[PDB]
């Protein structure tokens, strides 16, 4: 019997035949390590995007910002990261401040819930708010 | 966008998005009658006041 | 995996302009809920070179 640990928390005679010698006289071109380093980055799956979705309790995740503002901020973060990877002060490829007037662009954020209402107050808080306005207690 | 371009006589170009919007509210259009009424009031006090 | 949309060199009326995703079946009249991808002015996210 064998067991495998989880990666995520759960609910709880001569033999030297004449062709085996080694003459490592060949250098790959392009180099093996060089290609491996590049493809290592491309292996990685794209990042999760949890924002705007509910949690175990029912309250949505994210930050209370306008959707258009959130999209713009994400574009700026992308440009800054792009500059970071290219080892330059200013990114040559920019996702923000392009020619296109993308003023109607929206991005998913935690400001709005599934009903289309505002998350100024969390879902669970409103549910408790409503359900406690109707309870009754023992007589005097 | 159309109004601004015409006023600038074509020297300045401005752009607007072309996609489903969030249905904003920008109350900036009034009638020529109201504009003239406001202009007459403005003329009244400024008159004879250099 | 690649996700392309046909290239037309100069034909105008077949130029793509919008991409959307739908969760409802074809035989239901429901609330029109367009995906976020349709809000882009261009077909996709703008990128400057």
């Amino acid at each position: 019997m064998k067991r495998i640990p989880r990666k995520t928390k759960g609910k709880s005679p001569a033999t030297t035949e004449p062709g085996t010698s080694n003459r490592e006289q060949y250098k790959a071109r392009p180099g093996i390590a060089s290609v491996q380093r590049a493809t290592e980055s491309a292996e990685m799956p794209m990042k999760n995007n949890d924002e705007g979705t509910p949690d175990k309790k029912g309250n949505t995740k994210g930050d209370l910002v306008n959707e258009h503002s959130e999209a713009k901020d994400e574009a700026d973060e992308a440009t800054k990261k792009q500059a970071k990877d290219t080892d330059k002060s200013k990114a040559q490829v920019t996702y923000s401040d392009t020619g296109i007037n993308n003023a109607n662009e929206l991005s998913r954020s935690g400001n709005v819930d599934n009903e289309g209402g505002s998350n100024q107050k969390p879902m669970s808080t409103r549910i408790a708010e409503a359900t406690s306005a109707i309870v009754s207690k023992h007589p005097a | 966008e159309w109004a601004l371009t015409e006023c600038a006589q074509g020297y300045v170009t401005v752009t607007s998005p072309y996609a489903p919007s969030v249905n904003r509210l920008m109350p900036y259009r009034i009638s020529n009658a109201e504009r003239q009424i406001s202009q007459i009031i403005r003329i009244m006090n400024i008159g004879n006041n250099a | 995996p690649p996700f392309q949309v046909p290239y037309v060199r100069l034909d105008r009326d077949r130029v793509p302009t919008m991409v959307g995703v739908t969760r409802q079946s074809r035989d239901t009249i429901t609330q029109p809920a367009l995906s976020l991808s349709t809000t882009n002015t261009t077909v996709g996210v703008p990128l400057a070179l």
